[PDB]
């Protein structure tokens, strides 16, 4: 029903046989030309291996197809992709704060495993 | 939408990598249990052969670029009718 | 590492643990030029200006203006042609995509169950492991307090 | 069912108004041949 | 812009309506005059079947290449959109599994800090007595 590269609804979907993932014909053939592999599972794939397999209701107000429709397709692509680049830099900052506090906690556990186990041993020593 | 075997609406679709055609799971499995094949193209088909980007619906950039191909070619047909005229 | 989430049933001890983590963290301290302007137009966040003959609303300004008027006619004939083949069906091409959107939507709510049944099939297994360790740790702690008081009575 | 060389235009907002001038002229070169 | 018998530039590009291959009139005639067949597929072929002098008639030999140039420049945008999202949800698991294992280890200290305390006050009340 969908494509596994762009996130579209393909009109001419193709199926690779090595990993069953439905993708668009121009999107699968483009990937096989650049790097000689299936992108999803990183297995070998060719153009001759793949197997070839929607109604779009036009608005009544269809100069709208030239001015108003064409700009926003390039507007919504840019300000989403620019928003995504802010997400990727922010998450690696949140990865660096995830990894630092993880090592900060394990040094507490490694320090408190030495504190409690010797104090309970000193409870076993005080009876003597 | 529809099954190529029966014609009813499938509740669990599997797509085979021998002839990619939308079949229901319980109908195509029984069809593979009789002989190991695809009933559409008679290609050798098994049970294991049958099978993170968020999406939007097909609405009128893939559909806008294909729209003007429907526009410009037909106006080029309007040119040919008035050239032969 | 081993800390039981199910059987241990305070937010202050979380705040008590968060300071000691922080006290150790206070110590430890591919495209063409299309990629350039699509970045630059989004960063500036300014829409590109558009010019239309209708917006100008000028008639017979000169000779160039006269050419512009023609452009209005063949667009309106083509618009009436596109409004003709849209008005031919006008309900039946719109209804076949509404059923198309229904069959696409149920697959995600099908995928909403297969995760939700499997994620609770994970938590159902760990809770049984959560209750087994608490049972063995209890008999460990029960034997621990007994020996601490036995040796005092033995002495 | 029966030489291609890809068009290397120039060295993108300029190309948006480039396409607008073509579909304007495509209708004008269609319309002149109809009254003629 | 090549013939498929010798390989020179075709100055009279002809085709046989049995197998789609642009040939040359001077060569494909001698190939039919030798044996009555097309060289590409060895099927039946004659001289009158051949598609002779070029098609320009009421056609008026721009517009299309800008549409494919948008098809090509969208293609790199669509391919950049996949692996960018691949980088997102790869570390989103690495963000989620880290913070949850952090909070689970945050409970590990909270048990052990109270176990050190009960070991602390018991040793005080006993070593005095």
């Amino acid at each position: 029903m969908l494509c596994a590269i762009s996130g579209k609804v393909p009109r001419r979907p193709v199926l690779s046989p090595k990993s069953r993932t439905i993708f668009e014909k121009s999107l699968l053939e483009q990937y096989v030309k650049d790097t000689g592999n299936d992108p999803i599972t990183n297995e070998p794939l060719s153009i001759e291996e793949i197997v070839e397999i929607a109604q779009q209701a036009s608005l009544t107000e269809s100069i709208p197809n030239l001015l108003t429709s064409l700009q926003n397709e390039w507007d919504a692509i840019m300000l989403e992709n620019f928003k995504l680049r802010s997400t990727l830099d922010s998450l690696t900052k949140k990865l660096s704060t995830v990894m630092y506090e993880r090592d900060a906690a394990k040094l507490v556990a490694a320090q408190l495993l030495m504190e409690k186990n010797e104090d309970s041993k000193d409870l076993p020593k005080s009876s003597q | 939408m529809l099954c190529a075997i029966s014609g009813k609406v499938p509740r669990r679709p599997v797509l085979s990598p021998k002839s990619r055609t939308i079949f229901e799971k319980s109908l195509l499995e029984q069809y593979v249990k009789d002989t190991g094949n695809d009933p559409i193209t008679n290609e050798p088909l098994s049970i294991e052969e049958i099978v993170a980007q968020q999406a939007s619906l097909t609405e009128s950039i893939p559909n806008l670029l294909t729209s003007l191909q429907n526009e410009w070619d037909a106006i080029m047909l309007e040119n040919f009718k008035l050239r032969s005229t | 590492m081993d800390g039981l989430s199910f059987v241990d049933k305070p937010d202050g001890y979380k705040n008590e643990i968060d300071q000691l983590v922080k006290k150790e963290f206070a110590n430890i301290k591919a495209d063409n030029s299309v990629s350039t302007l699509t970045n630059a137009l989004y960063t500036e966040y300014l829409k590109q200006r558009n010019n239309k003959k209708r917006r100008t609303p000028d008639f017979n300004d000169d000779d160039d203006t006269l050419f512009l008027e023609e452009y209005r006619r063949k667009y309106p004939r083509i618009d009436t042609s596109r409004y003709i083949p849209n008005e031919s069906s006008e309900v039946s091409l719109l209804g076949i995509v509404d059923s198309y959107l229904k069959h696409q939507e149920i697959v995600l709510d099908t995928l909403l169950p297969q995760t939700v049944s499997n994620q609770w099939r994970i938590n159902n297994d760990y809770i049984r492991q959560t209750c087994t360790i608490v049972e063995e740790m209890n008999i460990q702690q029960r034997k621990q307090i007994n020996d601490l008081e036995i040796y005092r009575k033995r002495l | 069912e029966i030489a291609q060389q890809a068009s290397l235009t120039e060295s993108i907002p300029n190309l948006l108004t480039s396409l607008q001038n073509e579909w304007d002229a495509i209708m004008l070169e269609n319309f002149k041949l109809r009254s003629t």
